[PDB]
């Protein structure tokens, strides 16, 4: 996708450091579908 | 102190009551032979992961498997 | 009200005060204040009249104002740093607002307007807590966060302050007024300094805590809550009369008395920081507060204003209020600037 | 007036909620566990103005 | 008094006063370079303590 | 000003450091002048009661003089400990800090040129 | 930042000026004020809850314990300001003028 | 408004007479709006008509202030050729003290102000030459 | 529009605040407050603070707000302008707000604001056989020490400072 875009760094980390940071949920669900990401982010609180 | 507690459990039963229940809970776990046990078991209750050691190559009292000897035991909590 | 109930809730007081002084938790500074203002309510409403009612009733509102600012730049400071230690904060907004809820807590002005009528609506003893006592746990909060404070707002908050209780005072007749408009040029002279050196903050607010509690000790004393019945003293206790001379006169900031003291430690370290013109206006600024404290010793002191004749009744019986450190706390507000390098034992 | 009599008395009334990195119970890690850790053990003992 | 008890105690006064005017403006600099660069032992507002953290294996790993 | 410093060891009014230093002596005029506060506390207390003012309650103003020298002997201790403290760290904050602090030629008044302004 | 901390923060506002602007009753003002614990509470959860910060999980309860027990004293004050003058206006409140 | 400043100083003096009017203009009309919102904070008028009458009486007074100041201090730069001179704000002060006056309907008032402000802009002309801080950063 | 549900909630907790902000009455501003309060429990309860939320509920919405509708039945006495037009006036702004930052996904009124939605900052983490808020909070007692000495006697304080000032002698 991001290749269009000038200056683009593809797998930029926003942090300084490169140590491993715990992924996100939007660093993992965001490109995916809306049904994905409800059953990731409300799932176990909406579940019964 | 006698003719007084008589006085009042006639008078005030639901207080003689509502202190001695109160009374009792304050001073009994620490004459209670099992208040350790409550003690021994939430201790021993592994909500989280147990994990393992570098074997550097002195611990002798560290197991190298759940079934060996060595480690700290629950036959108290099994036999009771 | 019960003696016990006044001692635990006086107590109760001091301990709020104590729990916003050394504790380490932003949770803890916030229960401190609500501590603090939950026990002195009923200090304020000792006597049951309206006008405590209406002075404790504009006492809450304020302080839970204040409180919930403070509790909303503790919050905006846990957002921008995920922490609660009481010390630099890590906002200019959480700063902004935490100076605006201790400044409401201080009386400083623009949000001076309580300080006043909630003085006038309550008795003089818990008058002497608030403006006393009260000032010590807002002005520690500023201490510790002095790294975080903008420049500009608590200058602009101190002139503010100097300027309004300086032409607050001018027009008033009750001494509880007067009091409390002296609180709001003080409290502007103390953090005026803050960002300096803290170190004659704490200076001009033990000072200042010396002078207020001898005035109204006197006040107390002398049993006066207006300029004209104060001015009855010389026909009763003539020494009273000298005493509250002298103490006007040393709240004034009069040399060579005690209350020059903070005040010209305060143009001595301004001065140091290239600031001239801002320290000069405060100088200048305060010879109003010293007018009406020269107004209030030509009514009581220097002149003889005409007493009643039931005066001579009470010529015949003394004094038998337990006045609690009065020469002590006379002596120390006027005669302690020999003694001006003792200020290093608040370094 | 930072009376520091906690550390004086040498109790521990209120340094365990102040930080995310502290002593958690059943040793929860917070998410921001690391990077507080090593703004910590960065900025101890410089002072606020070398920490900056 | 003598001339010379007078011009030797002068002499006495004008070298503790020139010491201590000396130390005063060595005391504004000094003042001025610990709170421009913050790096002595005055002006050293707290940081965090790091002997609160927590350094035992957590719950996950990722940490 | 000095926050730091009282920190590693705080609520110490005087530390162990401060017994390097000489106390007060018993004459000091600072002490003096704080016995003449107690004696003046004790004649306003005697003043303000209706009680003869250099007569009544001898142990009043004896413990006035007492408390109040009492009280000032720590307090100049506590003074001269932070002034030594103050100047302590002023001197090796010089004394490490070389490139701060040059060693400026002094001129001799042969050398310095100064603007004669008259006065006619 | 996160798009709820806006409206909260913005509720807190929304809550401080009606505090801030009295219209004629005391009680509007205490639930205005209870308005602004409200918010409060309400994003301090938010927070907490986010950073999955174990400890502060019991703050919002002190928070509104505090705030409550506040609040029963506000609702003392407007009693007896109600049993002084009758109503619970802000303008009968004004005997301090002079 | 720290900007409205800005752009009023960044300008030299006795040069471009119409921006530094509107400039000044600007930074007495919101100093006008201030006072005008703090006296209908403070003392409520007795309509919403009177409200907005103080409103626009206090800031077009204050904006004449504004005004006539900006005007008199430039046009008095170009006439006298002097820009780093704080006798141009001496004469754009006291006309700015007339232009008080003027609105208050009194003579005395006006040479008051005219004084008094007077001496007002031209310690704050003498504070823009030799850089005098009021809001001093904390240095030692 | 189902993964903007916190979303949605706390613009309907911003027009609650409105509602009774506005004070059409101490008993409709009683009502508002109700409801608003409904509204951000549900804010809290949908990022996992259950228990913090039926606090809400019991002890906000459950204790205080009843002694305020207690109080104000016993203040007013029962049976405009500016209410109506200050209610369309923050109506207008949190709109032009939600229209800003839905058509900008960048909005700055005091601070920076995402405009996707916030389900995207939680961790993908599980908490094992607990719920970390619940054992945080069970943590009042053993860790807690202090602030409950101080909490309860806050209270112990606040009974004895109300039957203080409202005996009226
Ligand atoms: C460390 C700082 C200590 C600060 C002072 C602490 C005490 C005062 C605060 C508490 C209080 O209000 O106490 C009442 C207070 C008296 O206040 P008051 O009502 O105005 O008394 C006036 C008449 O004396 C009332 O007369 P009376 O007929 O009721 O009885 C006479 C009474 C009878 O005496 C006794 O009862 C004492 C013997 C019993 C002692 C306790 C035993 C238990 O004599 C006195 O009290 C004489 C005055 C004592 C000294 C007062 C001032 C103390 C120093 C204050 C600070 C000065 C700082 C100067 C610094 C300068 C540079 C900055 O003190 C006492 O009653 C006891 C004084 C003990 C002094 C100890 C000094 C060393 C401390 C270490
Ligand atoms: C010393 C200064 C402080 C003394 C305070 C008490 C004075 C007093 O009561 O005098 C009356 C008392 C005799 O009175 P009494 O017959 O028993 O009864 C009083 C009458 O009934 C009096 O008749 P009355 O009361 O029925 O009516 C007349 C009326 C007359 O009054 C009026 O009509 C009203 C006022 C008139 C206009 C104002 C005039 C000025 C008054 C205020 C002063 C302001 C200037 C102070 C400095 C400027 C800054 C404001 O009131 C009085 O006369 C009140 C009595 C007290 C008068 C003196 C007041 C002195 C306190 C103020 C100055 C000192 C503190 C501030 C210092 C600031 C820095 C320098 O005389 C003395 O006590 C004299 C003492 C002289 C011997 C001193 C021996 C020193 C020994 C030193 C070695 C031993 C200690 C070693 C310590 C170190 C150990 C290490
Ligand atoms: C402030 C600037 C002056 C404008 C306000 C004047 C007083 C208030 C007023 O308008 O009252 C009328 C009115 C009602 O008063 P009123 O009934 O006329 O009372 C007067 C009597 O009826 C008596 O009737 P009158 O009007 O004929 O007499 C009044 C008298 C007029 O006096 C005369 O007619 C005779 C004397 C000639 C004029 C004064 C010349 C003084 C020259 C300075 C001293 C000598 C310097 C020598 C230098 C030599 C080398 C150059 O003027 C004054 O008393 C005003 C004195 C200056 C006011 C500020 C003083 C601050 C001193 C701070 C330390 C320095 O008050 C109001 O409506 C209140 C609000 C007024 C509008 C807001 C004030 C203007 C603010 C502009 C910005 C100011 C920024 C700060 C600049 C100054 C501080 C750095
Ligand atoms: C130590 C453990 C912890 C103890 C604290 C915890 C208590 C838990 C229960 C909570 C009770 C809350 C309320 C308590 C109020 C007590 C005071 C009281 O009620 O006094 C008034 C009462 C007479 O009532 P009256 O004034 O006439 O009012 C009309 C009612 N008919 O007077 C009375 O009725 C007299 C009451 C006092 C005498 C009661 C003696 C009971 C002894 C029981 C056996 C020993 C238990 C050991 C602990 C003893 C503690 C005292
Ligand atoms: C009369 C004074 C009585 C003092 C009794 C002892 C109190 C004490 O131990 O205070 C300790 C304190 C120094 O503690 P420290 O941590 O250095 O304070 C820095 C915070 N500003 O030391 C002080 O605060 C000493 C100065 C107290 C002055 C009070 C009267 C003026
Ligand atoms: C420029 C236009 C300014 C318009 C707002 C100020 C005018 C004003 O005073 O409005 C009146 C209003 C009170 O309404 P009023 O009719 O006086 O109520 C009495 C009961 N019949 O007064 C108020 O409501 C007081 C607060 C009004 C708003 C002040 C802040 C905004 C205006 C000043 C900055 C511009
Ligand atoms: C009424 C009570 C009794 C009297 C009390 C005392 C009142 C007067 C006190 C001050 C004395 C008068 C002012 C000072 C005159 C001495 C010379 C001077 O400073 O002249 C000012 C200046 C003249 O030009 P010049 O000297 O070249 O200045 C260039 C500076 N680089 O001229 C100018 O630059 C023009 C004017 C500029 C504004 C000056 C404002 C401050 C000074 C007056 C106050
Ligand atoms: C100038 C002038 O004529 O001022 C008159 C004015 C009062 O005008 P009026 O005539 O009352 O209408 O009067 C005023 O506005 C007050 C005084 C104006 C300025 C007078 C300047 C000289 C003052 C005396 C200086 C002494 C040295
Ligand atoms: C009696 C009253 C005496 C008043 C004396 C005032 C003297 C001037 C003080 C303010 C001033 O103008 O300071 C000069 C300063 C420019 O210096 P500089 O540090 O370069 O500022 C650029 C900022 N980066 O410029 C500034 O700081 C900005 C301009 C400030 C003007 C303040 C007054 C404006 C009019 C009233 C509002």
């Amino acid at each position: 996708i991001m290749k269009d875009v000038p200056g683009w760094k593809v797998g930029e980390s926003v942090f300084h450091t490169t140590r491993w940071v715990t992924p996100m949920m939007g660093e993992l669900y965001g490109l995916r579908t809306g049904e994905e990401i409800l059953s990731s982010t409300y799932g176990f609180i909406w579940y019964t | 102190v006698a003719a007084f507690l008589k006085n009042v459990w006639a008078k005030e039963p639901v207080l003689v009551a509502s202190f001695a229940i109160a009374g009792l809970a304050v001073i009994l776990p620490t004459l209670s032979p099992y208040t350790k046990y409550s003690l021994m078991i939430n201790r021993a209750t592994p909500y989280n992961y147990p994990v393992p050691l570098r074997d550097d190559g002195n611990m002798p009292d560290v197991p190298s498997h759940p079934q060996d000897p060595q480690g700290p035991s629950l036959e108290w909590l099994k036999r009771l | 009200m019960n003696p016990i109930i006044l001692i635990i809730i006086l107590m109760t007081v001091m301990l709020g005060t104590i729990i916003v002084m050394i504790s380490t938790h932003w949770l803890l500074i916030w229960i401190g204040f609500e501590m603090n203002m939950l026990a002195i309510i009923p200090i304020m409403m000792k006597k049951h009249n309206p006008r405590a009612t209406e002075a404790s009733t504009k006492y809450f509102l304020t302080q839970s104002t204040a409180s919930m600012l403070l509790m909303m730049a503790i919050i905006i400071n846990l957002m921008f740093s995920g922490q609660w230690t009481v010390m630099k904060l890590f906002n200019p907004m959480a700063s902004m607002l935490m100076t605006m809820a201790l400044a409401m807590k201080l009386g400083m002005a623009p949000f001076h307007f309580w300080v006043p009528e909630v003085t006038q609506g309550i008795p003089l003893s818990s008058g002497l807590i608030l403006l006393t006592w009260q000032k010590l746990a807002p002005m520690s909060v500023l201490y510790q966060i002095l790294p975080s404070i903008n420049l500009d707002l608590i200058l602009t908050l101190s002139i503010l302050s100097i300027t309004i209780g300086g032409w607050g005072g001018l027009n008033q007749t009750q001494l509880r007024k007067i009091m409390a408009y002296s609180s709001i040029a003080h409290m502007g002279w103390m953090t005026a300094v803050l960002l300096y050196n803290p170190t004659m903050t704490l200076l001009n607010l033990i000072i200042y805590i010396i002078m207020t509690s001898t005035m109204f000790t006197l006040f107390m004393a002398n049993s006066t809550t207006t300029t004209l019945s104060l001015s009855h003293t010389w026909n009763k206790a003539p020494i009273m009369t000298i005493l509250v001379l002298i103490t006007l006169l040393s709240m004034g900031g009069l040399p060579p008395l005690s209350g020059f003291m903070p005040k010209w430690m305060i143009i001595q370290e301004m001065t140091k920081n290239d600031s001239i013109i801002l320290p000069t206006l405060m100088a200048i600024t305060a010879l109003l507060n010293l007018y009406f404290y020269m107004r209030l010793t030509y009514s009581t002191a220097l002149t003889m204003f005409p007493s009643t004749n039931n005066m001579k009744m009470k010529w015949q019986f003394p004094t038998t209020k337990r006045m609690t450190l009065l020469p002590t706390m006379t002596v120390l507000s006027t005669m302690l600037l020999p003694l001006t390098p003792i200020l290093s034992i608040l370094e | 007036p930072f009376f520091d009599v906690q550390k004086k008395l040498g109790v521990d009334l209120d340094h365990w909620m102040t930080i995310q990195s502290a002593e958690q119970p059943h040793r929860i890690p917070a998410r921001c566990h690391a990077f507080e850790k090593e703004w910590i053990e960065c900025a101890h003992g410089i002072g606020s103005i070398r920490a900056e | 008094d003598a001339p010379e008890k007078n011009y030797e105690r002068t002499m006495a006064i004008l070298q503790i006063e020139s010491e201590k005017a000396e130390l005063r403006l060595k005391e504004l600099e000094v003042r001025r370079l610990m709170r421009a660069k913050g790096d002595g032992p005055w002006f050293q507002y707290p940081t965090i303590d790091k002997a609160l953290i927590d350094h035992s294996p957590k719950a996950t790993p990722d940490n | 000003m000095m926050t730091g410093r009282q920190a590693r060891a705080p609520l110490q009014f005087l530390p162990d450091e401060a017994r390097s230093l000489p106390p007060p002596k018993l004459t000091d005029p600072r002490l003096a002048y704080i016995g003449f506060l107690g004696y003046c506390s004790g004649l306003i207390d005697n003043a303000i009661r209706r009680r003869p003012v250099l007569s009544a309650g001898l142990h009043r103003q004896f413990l006035y003089i007492t408390s109040f020298v009492f009280v000032g002997y720590y307090l100049l201790k506590r003074q001269d400990y932070m002034y030594a403290v103050r100047d302590h760290d002023m001197f090796s904050y010089i004394k490490s800090h070389p490139e701060d602090f040059p060693e400026k030629d002094k001129k001799t008044y042969r050398e310095v040129f100064e603007e004669f302004h008259p006065v006619r | 930042m996160s798009l709820v901390y806006m409206n909260i923060m913005m509720a807190f506002t929304v809550s401080l000026t009606g505090l801030l602007m009295y219209r004629s009753h005391l009680m509007s003002s205490l639930l205005c004020l209870e308005g602004m614990m409200l918010s409060l509470f309400i994003l301090a959860t938010l927070m907490i809850l986010n950073s999955h910060f174990t400890l502060a999980s019991m703050m919002p309860i002190i928070l509104l314990v505090f705030a409550a027990c506040e609040a029963a004293l506000g609702l003392s004050l407007l009693v007896m300001v109600s049993n002084t003058y009758g109503t619970d206006y802000v303008q009968n409140l004004n005997l301090l003028q002079c | 408004a720290k900007t409205l400043l800005h752009q009023y100083w960044d300008i030299p003096e006795g040069t471009e007479c119409h921006r530094k009017t509107y400039a000044a203009t600007s930074i007495g009309g919101a100093s006008g709006l201030v006072v005008s919102a703090y006296s209908v904070a403070l003392k409520t008028p007795t309509s919403f008509l009177e409200g907005v009458a103080r409103t626009g009486r206090y800031t077009f007074t204050a904006a004449a202030i504004g005004a006539i100041f900006g005007l008199t201090s430039c046009i008095s730069a170009q006439v006298r050729e002097k820009p780093d001179d704080p006798l141009n704000y001496l004469i754009g002060g006291c006309a700015g003290g007339l232009t008080l006056g003027a609105r208050t309907r009194s003579y005395g008032i006006g040479a008051a102000a005219c004084a008094y402000m007077g001496l007002t802009a031209a310690l704050v002309k003498m504070g823009q030459l030799e850089g005098w801080k009021v809001f001093a950063e904390p240095k030692v | 529009m189902m993964t903007y549900i916190v979303f949605i909630l706390s613009i309907i907790f911003v027009m609650g605040f409105v509602g009774f902000s506005s004070k059409p009455s101490p008993i409709y501003g009683g009502l508002g407050l109700i409801v608003s309060g409904g509204v951000g429990c549900g804010i809290v309860l949908n990022f996992g603070g259950s228990f913090l939320g039926l606090m809400v509920f019991l002890i906000y919405l459950g204790g205080m707000m009843v002694v305020f509708g207690y109080t104000t039945a016993m203040a007013t006495e029962q049976y405009n302008k500016v209410v109506l037009g200050t209610f369309i006036t923050g109506l207008l702004m949190e709109f032009l707000m939600v229209y800003y930052v839905l058509k900008d996904k960048e909005v700055e009124i005091v601070f920076k604001f995402n405009g996707m939605g916030d389900w995207v900052i939680y961790d993908t983490g599980d908490s094992g056989f607990f719920s970390e808020e619940a054992m945080g909070i069970a943590a009042l007692y053993s860790y807690g020490t202090w602030l409950v000495i101080v909490t309860g006697w806050s209270l112990l304080i606040g009974v004895v400072v109300i039957m203080e000032i409202t005996r009226g002698n």
